[PDB]
């Protein structure tokens, strides 16, 4: 059908102060079928957090690629890239195959350590850069999401309120959603410290 | 939307509209149709819009470039260039050209090339489509070697019809006189010609 | 110095080495004699064997049914050309319906030359080629030198010791022209003058071929029984 | 792609006994509107040699480029291919076949129909058609378009076959032509009044003749018809 | 499509892939193996689109074995699917693509465990303890939910796969003829002929 | 949009003989209801003792005998004016077919004359390629008019003796060419009548080991 | 998307929204939309949200090659006629519409280019989806010989018309005056209307209230050495 | 259009029809199928009559040529393997192919593999080909021995093709028979349909739908 | 054409390549140049020279601008700077800018042109460069930095460094003048002052070229109203203002 609704997937992220959490759901699907309930859609390169909605394929090969240009940053200019730097990269490479694209939604997230400003940032399928200071949604449970994310925030929030509230906010869009849910690790993102926090949730 | 040049005793005098529609609403309305592609020689376009600005800019280069090595262009020359263009990427390029001028040597004349890319000379031409209301007004009442002032009131009469007729031509009407005594502009508004 | 193994430098005395020492090539080759008329172009040719048992190495070659080139220079630079008056000659067929003309023919060959004496790494073609052919404006004769420049000749020779049959055409030239209709006596006065760049090699029914074009006979190539009748 | 935007109406013609007759009309019709009048179809080409083009005004105007340079061509080198080695018809007809089959393989044709109208050297008449498929044919009587079902008929009753060629006078393959342009200009709905006409003899040279029309209609029965049959 | 089902058990990985292979309207053979030996002791076994599947298996059983032959050191079941995962992706940009879904079964001698890896037509590496592709797969991996413990034998699983096979006889219209089993361990790659 | 191929009618028979071979065709040339041309071969003579005919669509037809009658000169080139087999030539022809295979050739091809055991050949092809040596075939239009009748009275095709019936077959002829030519005009004389695509002029190439002939009858133009 | 570009006696003013939507949900309440390829060559897009970043960044990249390399002020007329000219290869397969706007040493300029490579000029032109609400405020008010505190007036009631009226468009107003040999001034978030009310009540939670199944501690650190 | 091989345990008989078609109606009745690569393989033509005809020609070519190189004339295996690397370059331009490379080697024994259009190589020990495909196997497989005589194989074949020819409306002609040897191919004659049929009803008592 | 596809750089018969020797001749025949580096910016300073008297200097840049924060001074040819300066305009912007949307850090940029430099060495028919240049730049992770990048296609960093005719010299009144601490004003009062042992024609400022990359300038930027954006750090003195600061010597 949908070439980006075809094994679904989400993406959450949310700011606090001196914070930010993002949170993806672990689902493969083949269409109907549930093939995998641990399939990682965030990965990290350094401090920042990627994570990657959309076409299951594009998730790995999308991985694979930014694995080899942090690398290069890394070796060239003896730093861990900064979030800020790095989503002029994930653009760039998106707008690279402006046709027949990379068929995905990711999501930046990080905290700067050149500021120690909470900083995100958003992406569709050829790669217009979102700018929030709020929350950046994207996948296939996005509708859902844009809705029950902004209801419950509020403008800034400590770094264990931001628990509380972006782990509601992925449970119950899922729960109403067909091709989301089954599942879900929570990441809060603090300095210096990541956890990585599996959630209980329903798996029918 | 409708473009002219007539040919007459002194030179040649071209005239546009300046209404481009797209669908029901009109893009721009102060259009300026009549673009000059060397100092003597001006173009009036009609169709794809894109697609002749595009052939044009190439056919700029080329005179200019003419100029600099071989000598003046003529007419002749400068139409010559624009068929070339038409009709080596005649299936996606959609270009009616007018190529009008005045030379020192050979006085005025007229091309038309249509949307194959065919020259055609002509003592007058008209194409666009707002010209297909106005196609037996403009054979009927004009005249090879008509006086300066005639020719100016013959393509007024004209395109004050196609304005009438036709809802794609409208606003101001565009002359560009083209004449040894040089290169004049002249703008008619339209209660000067909604007045007859 | 160095002026001799580049193709690409001159020569404070105005040439090029390099054109020069392939007209060479055409000296040490075998002797061959072409004369024309107006309704008969004939090429008499001496072949020449390397020992007892080697076979004649052959010196008309066809290039069509009323074309034919005759080498006199070295064999393997000849098969480059040969195929290029073939390709050239079809070509014209089969796009303008003509049967290429001989004296356009020419002026191909020159520049197919010219193009590798003015490269390096490149070579004039050491080969020198007499091109017969029979068009609409009759039978004509061509003398194409290793430079690229051809020439239109009554009757002419290259080869070894290709003066002397140069002057035996000389002398006769106001006979055979005069001579049409009779093919016969066309071939017999070549036999003759192939016969002054002898040197005790004789003309046997292995030696000599003979190869003509008519207005009324195409391409023709005699050798073996069919030369024994113009010994 | 390319398909047929400007188009002309017909070029015919026939053979007789010393020479062929061809004659086209001048017309460049843009669908509906009949836009180009006096733009002419037919081509001298060397000095014996009339090449009828009928079809897309854009492609024949280039192709009236590659004739002029193909005289350019034939002339160098040579001096005796303005007298020997002229461009015979079989010649300007080759070069044109053969072009239309290479462009019809890439799949964007040069969209015409020909009539190549000479006389050779030897005197044999030549009158050989092409078109746009690539197809290739001679006849005694040929004809472009609408006018190979119209026009065709009426000339092919005076040439039947290849031994009437003789029998047929210059003045009554005059007469055929003129007639078969009026038969046309009255059941063909794109023609022009206006029509050039080319004469090739094999003793008196090309003729060229310009800026004919068409006379002798008939139009004097019409004022007897009334309605469409329920009226009267 | 084909059968084609793995299940890893902890001293053993056992794939089953069919034996019937219907090309056109009549089963042209019935006991074609559908399986290709990378490794001493990495098996892919594959079916998908007539005729790319040929192809694919072979090319891949080429470069494994040369990059093996190289370092005298067979890469392991994790390597073996990345770089499997790599041409598929590769294969849907392309102007023609390889839709030949594989599961790779591979006893790891460098953490000395089984472990089976999915490999769809797109390219999606996954690790699951059982797999399946098709519409196989749907009539099993509910069934497998049920019996399936991790700390199993391997005579315990072969009898939980002939459970499997039993389900997708009836209730599948489509004939197999039963599967040919092989077992993938660290002893080597062995046949069982049971069905 | 554009069409890039046509059809331009007319038939050929082509019958291998026993000693002889001859191919024959109309020479009607037509484009939809129109007749082009009275007379037109679709008979080609290429030399070396082989005949050729492609009949279909014209354009290629013109095309592929041209490119034949190259592959003929060029073997007289450069194998040094060694004899062309028509066993040689159709090998030959397959390759020229099959060239193009993706935006193909039209014409069904069919050649005939003696080759190299004396006995009369024709080798016909499909038009991506193919050939079968046959002893008689048909190509063209009105082709299937042409073959049913064709089979009736050479190869005696469902014919018994009388008063044995069904036990014996009917016993086979030894022909001569001027038995074959009376029956290549009459097939020709019916196809013409209840088809529209065949008529005007009959011309037969004859192929025999003393040089090519070529014979020329009329049929009704009609 | 509602982007007015009106010229002025001395300058131009061009204004836009801050909304980005994508499909009918907004990405964004606030987003920048009005991009600099120079520092005197101001931008503004409307179409594809994507393909008005990076064409803005590509002939962007171009310009200040070209500004550097001729040691001079680069001109209107350099940027107009390298988008243009790029636009028209892929023969409209790249999705924007532009308005652009600037000064330069020759003077002030506006314009604009469609996707495949027409371009006008008017003294006021406008693109977007708002294009047409935006177009009538104007043609009301203005006249020829307008003011700076006239130009910017005339700028947000333009914007405003584009908020009320299309959907496409929202949020707060954004404008960049430019004057001839002044500093260009960016005034971004001019004017807000459509100010947020305080919701009813807050969704803040105790804490324990989700829950966990597991936790762990990953690690962002590099290997360190005792 | 039918075609078939299947091993015994004197090697493999190949059988074919000899009609072909093109439309409703009967192109020609003359056509061989049996299509030689080597003077130890056989081949066979179904599907397109010019592509299997072009293919297995170079197919011999490339076997020819193999001969020279290694001084050993190939392996079924080899031949096979050759022709599916080719065709599956023109897979997706249109190309259809349907043919079986049957040889007898001395390390292989009697082999027959099938080729496909798609690229499928399958190996196995009764192949049949052709829209009457359904037909031939019927008759095979009921009376299949491997344990058999070469005088009775030759006529388990004749009789796989005389069914499919009566059934299938684009079969018929002539049939074929082929015993391979290990020293090639030798060609067990030519069978007319038409004489064939009432000659097998008359022996076997078998036809019964068919008056007599 | 071209017919040369083998190098011209070729090793000597004891080592060292000759032609990247030769190279580095031409550049210690040229023009006096130094750079130093201070705490809170760098400081270039370059000799300007003409034809004549009638040739101008003010329009012929010995020094430019690469991006924004980075700026070259040069000593050696000319012709070769100019080429060289294009090339890494053109690489600045299309092997990094594009892509990671900023302009490139100063080690970065060195690192590129290190390469430039290298495929004059390497590659068929082309000879070595004959500039070595000081490109002093600031980037947000080395603070202020200054390079030396040569014809030999290595780069070194530097404190303070010289290369041209009065290199030698320079260097050696370079030694005694660096201080750890080197505020900006007082980092200029040393380079002029460098700069004149090294002259012996006219010393005025339309003759002395003298460029600081400083600290920020928010008047240079063109515009105002992102306060993301900090202009150019970069910033060239025109004659006038160098000329006071010669008579504050």
């Amino acid at each position: 059908s949908d070439p980006s609704s075809i094994n679904g997937g989400i993406v959450v992220a949310m700011t606090g102060k001196d914070c930010v959490a993002i949170a993806c759901d672990l689902r493969l699907g083949s269409q109907s079928l549930g093939v995998s309930n641990k399939f990682e859609k965030i990965f990290h390169y350094g401090h920042v957090f990627l994570g990657i909605t959309g076409l299951a394929t594009d998730v790995t090969t999308l991985n694979e690629m930014f694995r080899y240009k942090t690398n290069l940053y890394k070796l060239k200019e003896e730093r861990a890239i900064e979030p800020e730097t790095f989503t002029q990269l994930v653009s760039s490479s998106l707008y690279e195959r402006r046709f027949g694209p990379y068929f995905v939604g990711p999501v930046v997230a990080g905290i700067n350590s050149k500021s120690g400003k909470p900083f995100i940032a958003g992406f569709d399928l050829i790669g217009c850069i979102d700018e929030a200071k709020d929350f950046i949604v994207s996948g296939t449970a996005s509708d859902q999401l844009f809705g029950m994310c902004e209801s419950l925030y509020e403008p800034n929030l400590e770094p264990e309120d931001l628990f509380e509230t972006i782990s509601q906010a992925l449970l119950n869009a899922a729960d109403r959603d067909a091709l989301s849910g089954w599942g879900a690790v929570v990441y809060i993102i603090k300095k210096d410290e990541v956890v990585k926090r599996y959630l209980k949730m329903r798996q029918d | 939307t409708s473009i002219m040049a007539v040919t007459f005793k002194d030179g040649v005098i071209l005239g546009a509209d300046s209404r481009t529609t797209t669908g029901a609403y009109i893009a721009n309305r102060v259009t300026d149709k009549l673009t000059r592609v060397h100092d003597k020689i001006w173009c009036c376009r009609s169709g794809s819009a894109a697609d002749t600005q595009a052939i044009a800019d190439i056919v700029q280069y080329h005179l200019e470039l003419y100029t600099s090595q071989y000598g003046t262009p003529s007419t002749e020359t400068a139409a010559s260039v624009f068929k070339e263009l038409c009709y080596e990427n005649k299936d996606n390029l959609t270009a009616g050209i007018i190529v009008a001028g005045y030379d020192d040597k050979n006085k005025g004349e007229v091309y038309t090339i249509p949307l194959g890319g065919s020259v055609h000379k002509l003592p007058y031409a008209i194409a666009g489509s707002g010209s297909t209301f106005i196609y037996g007004y403009c054979d009927k009442n004009f005249r090879e070697n008509m006086s300066k002032e005639e020719t100016v009131d013959f393509i007024k009469h004209s395109l004050s019809q196609a304005i009438k007729w036709d809802g794609s031509s409208g606003g101001v009407i565009r002359m560009v006189v083209l004449t040894a005594a040089g290169v004049e502009r002249l703008i008619f508004y339209p209660d000067e010609y909604e007045q007859l | 110095n160095n002026y001799d193994g580049d193709t690409v430098t001159f020569s404070p005395t105005g040439r090029l080495f390099q054109v020069e020492y392939a007209l060479e090539a055409i000296k040490q080759g075998s002797v061959t004699v072409g004369l024309r008329s107006n309704t008969h172009a004939v090429l008499v040719a001496l072949k020449r064997n390397a020992d007892e048992l080697s076979s004649y190495q052959k010196k008309i070659i066809k290039c069509d049914e009323h074309m034919g080139l005759s080498l006199a220079g070295l064999a393997p630079d000849a098969r480059v050309l040969s195929n290029y008056l073939r390709q050239q000659c079809n070509y014209s067929s089969l796009v303008f319906n003509r049967k290429l003309a001989v004296e356009r023919a020419g002026h191909l060959l020159c520049d197919k030359a010219q193009k590798n004496t003015q490269s390096y790494g490149g070579r004039p073609y050491g080969v020198g080629l007499l091109i017969i052919g029979y068009d609409k404006s009759g039978a004509h004769l061509l003398e194409f030198q290793p430079s690229g420049n051809v020439t239109e000749l009554y009757g002419t020779a290259i080869g070894a010791r290709s003066q002397g049959a140069k002057t035996y055409l000389e002398r006769t030239l106001d006979t055979f022209i005069k001579i049409d209709g009779n093919p016969d006596e066309l071939i017999k006065a070549g036999v003759e003058a192939i016969s002054q760049s002898l040197r005790d090699e004789s003309l046997t029914v292995d030696n000599l071929s003979i190869a003509i074009v008519g207005k009324d006979t195409p391409f023709t190539i005699y050798d073996g029984e069919a030369v024994a009748k113009y010994i | 792609t390319q398909q047929p935007i400007v188009t002309g109406t017909s070029v015919i013609s026939m053979k007789y006994d010393n020479g062929v007759i061809i004659a086209a009309d001048n017309l460049g019709s843009y669908g509906s509107l009949l836009r180009f009048n006096g733009v002419e179809r037919l081509i001298p080409v060397g000095d014996n040699t009339v090449v009828g083009i009928s079809g897309d005004i854009s492609d024949m105007q280039h192709i009236e480029r590659l004739l002029k340079d193909l005289v350019t061509e034939n002339a160098y080198d040579n001096p005796l291919a303005d007298a020997e080695e002229a461009l015979e018809p079989s010649y300007i007809f080759e070069y044109l076949a053969t072009v239309m089959y290479q462009r019809r393989s890439k799949m964007n044709p040069l969209w015409n129909a020909i009539i190549v109208a000479g006389v050779q050297s030897n005197g044999d008449q030549f009158l050989r058609y092409v078109n746009l498929l690539g197809v290739t044919y001679s006849s005694p009587t040929l004809a472009t378009g609408f006018g190979a079902h119209m026009a065709n008929p009426l000339l092919r009753k005076v040439v039947d076959r290849e031994s009437d060629i003789p029998k047929t006078t210059v003045q009554v393959a005059e007469e055929a032509i003129v007639n078969a342009m009026r038969v046309l200009y009255y059941r063909d709905a794109r023609s022009s009044r206006n029509f050039s006409l080319a004469i090739i003899d094999k003793n008196t040279g090309l003729t060229f003749k310009k800026n004919l029309q068409v006379e002798n209609m008939k139009w004097d029965f019409a004022k007897d018809i009334k309605g469409y049959g329920t009226q009267k | 499509m084909d059968i084609i089902l793995g299940i890893r058990v902890q001293d053993s990985v056992i794939l089953a892939s069919s034996k019937a292979v219907t090309r056109g309207i009549s089963v042209l053979k019935d006991s074609d193996d559908k399986t290709r030996q990378l490794s001493p002791h990495t098996l892919m076994s594959f079916a998908g689109e007539a005729g790319d599947t040929v192809q694919f298996a072979e090319y891949i059983q080429a470069n494994i074995q040369l990059y093996s032959i190289r370092e005298d050191y067979e890469l392991s079941p994790q390597a073996v699917s990345s770089f499997v995962r790599q041409e598929l992706a590769k294969s849907i940009r392309s102007r023609r693509p390889y839709q030949v879904n594989v599961l790779i079964g591979g006893y790891d001698k460098k953490k000395n465990k089984p472990e089976l890896y999915q490999i769809d037509y797109l390219g999606t590496k996954v690790e699951l303890p059982y797999g399946a592709h098709g519409y196989s797969g749907f009539y099993t991996f509910s069934l497998l939910d049920h019996h399936y413990r991790p700390d199993m034998t391997t005579e315990e699983g072969l009898d939980l796969l002939k459970l499997c096979v039993q389900e997708l006889e009836k209730r599948m219209p489509m004939d197999f003829k039963g599967v040919i089993v092989k077992i993938v361990d660290k002893d080597g790659i062995r046949q069982v002929d049971d069905f | 949009q554009f069409n890039p191929y046509g059809d331009n009618g007319g038939t050929i028979l082509g019958i291998a003989g026993e000693d002889f071979a001859v191919l024959a065709g109309d020479t009607r040339n037509i484009t939809d209801y129109s007749i082009n041309s009275r007379y037109e071969p679709k008979v080609f003579d290429c030399g070396d003792n082989i005949v050729m005919s492609a009949n279909g669509f014209a354009a290629d037809g013109d095309a592929l005998v041209k490119r034949f009658k190259n592959s003929v000169k060029w073997y007289h080139f450069d194998h040094n004016d060694k004899k062309l087999s028509i066993n040689s030539a159709a090998r030959n022809i397959q390759h020229l077919l099959y060239g193009k295979r993706f935006f193909p050739y039209y014409v069904h091809t069919i050649i005939a004359g003696l080759d190299e055991d004396g006995k009369g050949a024709v080798y016909s092809f499909d038009p991506v390629g193919s050939y079968e040596r046959e002893q008689c075939r048909a190509g063209g239009a009105a082709a299937s008019l042409i073959m049913p009748f064709l089979d009736n009275q050479v190869n005696f095709k469902n014919q018994y003796e009388p008063g044995t019936n069904g036990k014996v077959k009917k016993p086979l002829k030894y022909l001569s060419v001027e038995e074959v030519i009376k029956l290549v005009r009459d097939s020709f004389t019916s196809a013409t009548e209840r088809h529209i695509q065949v008529g005007d002029g009959l011309e037969i190439l004859i192929v025999t080991k003393d040089g090519v002939r070529k014979e020329f009858y009329e049929l009704k133009r009609d | 998307t509602t982007i007015v570009g009106v010229k002025f006696n001395n300058g131009v003013v061009i204004a836009a929204d801050t909304r980005s939507t994508q499909g009918p949900i907004v990405a964004d309440k606030n987003c920048a939309k009005l991009h600099r390829i120079s520092p005197k060559i101001w931008c503004a897009g409307a179409g594809t949200a994507a393909d008005t970043e990076a064409v803005t960044q590509l002939i962007g990249s171009n310009i200040e090659l070209h500004s550097l390399y001729t040691s001079r002020e680069p001109r209107v007329v350099s940027a107009l006629q390298m988008l243009k000219q790029h636009l028209f290869k892929y023969q409209g397969h790249i999705g924007a519409y532009l308005i652009v706007a600037g000064v330069d040493p020759t003077g002030s300029h506006l314009f604009s280019i469609h996707a495949h490579g027409s371009t006008d000029v008017g003294y006021y032109l406008s693109l977007g989806s708002g294009s047409l609400a935006a177009m009538a405020v104007l043609e009301s008010h203005w006249k020829q010989d307008l003011t700076k505190e006239e130009a910017i007036k005339l700028a947000s009631d333009a914007i405003q018309a584009g908020i009320w009226n299309d959907l496409g468009s929202g949020s707060n107003v954004d404008v960049c005056v430019m004057e001839i040999g002044k500093d260009a001034e960016y005034l971004r978030n001019y004017l807000t209307p459509n100010v947020r009310e305080e919701k009813q009540k807050s969704y803040k939670f105790p804490r324990g209230t989700t829950a966990v199944l597991k936790e762990s501690i990953v690690n962002i650190c590099d290997i360190q050495e005792e | 259009t039918t075609t078939l091989a299947f091993r015994f345990q004197g090697g493999i008989i190949v059988a074919v029809d000899s009609r072909a078609t093109a439309g409703n109606w009967v192109a020609s009745q003359t056509v061989k199928k049996v299509i030689e690569i080597n003077p130890f393989l056989l081949g066979t033509m179904a599907g397109g009559a010019a592509d299997c005809q072009f293919w297995e020609t170079w197919l011999g070519s490339q076997c020819r040529l193999h001969e020279l190189r290694e001084k050993e004339r190939i392996s079924v295996a080899a031949a096979s393997k050759i022709l599916s690397n080719l065709v599956y370059q023109y897979k997706g331009a249109g190309l259809s192919m349907g043919t079986m490379i049957c040889g007898y080697t001395r390390k292989e024994g009697p082999t027959i593999y099938y080729v496909d259009s798609d690229g499928t190589r399958l190996k196995g020990d009764i192949f049949c080909v052709g829209s009457g495909q359904t037909f031939a196997y019927g008759v095979l497989d009921s009376n299949y021995k491997w344990d058999l005589s070469v005088e009775d194989a030759l006529y388990l074949g004749k009789r796989s093709i005389l069914a499919a020819a009566h059934r299938d409306a684009y079969s018929g002609g002539s049939v074929n028979l082929y015993h391979v040897t290990e020293d090639g191919w030798i060609y067990h004659g030519n069978h007319d349909v038409g004489e064939l049929f009432w000659k097998v009803k008359e022996e076997e008592g078998s036809f019964n739908n068919v008056i007599g | 054409t071209d017919r040369y596809s083998f190098s011209l750089t070729t090793f000597s018969p004891s080592g060292k390549l000759g032609q990247i020797d030769y190279a580095l001749t031409a550049v210690k025949q040229g023009v006096t140049s130094l750079g130093i580096k201070a705490t809170n910016g760098v400081v270039i300073a370059t000799e300007k020279k003409s034809s004549s008297p009638l040739a101008m200097s003010e329009t012929l840049s010995k020094v430019s601008l690469l991006t924004p924060d980075i700026g070259a001074v040069y000593s050696g040819m000319g012709p070769d700077y100019r080429v060289l300066v294009d090339k890494s305009r053109k690489v600045a912007h299309t092997s990094y800018k594009r892509i990671y949307g900023e302009y490139p850090p100063t080690k970065l940029l060195v690192s590129e042109v290190a390469k430039i430099m290298q495929e004059a060495t390497q590659s068929g028919g082309v000879r070595p460069f004959g500039v070595s240049l000081l490109i002093a730049g600031h980037d947000e992770f080395n603070g202020f930095s200054l390079y030396q990048v040569d014809p030999s296609g290595s780069y070194f960093p530097w404190k303070a460094t010289a290369i041209g005719k009065g290199s030698v010299a320079a260097k050696t009144f370079l030694e005694k003048r660096w201080n750890d601490e080197l505020e900006l004003e007082d980092a200029i009062h040393i380079a002029l002052l460098t700069l004149k042992e090294s002259v012996e024609g006219e010393f005025n400022g339309d003759t002395i070229e003298l460029a600081i990359i400083g600290d920020e300038n928010p008047d240079l930027l063109g515009y105002t109203g992102i306060p993301t954006d900090k202009g150019p750090r970069f910033r060239k003195l025109t004659s006038q203002e160098i000329n006071d600061r010669l008579e504050a010597l």
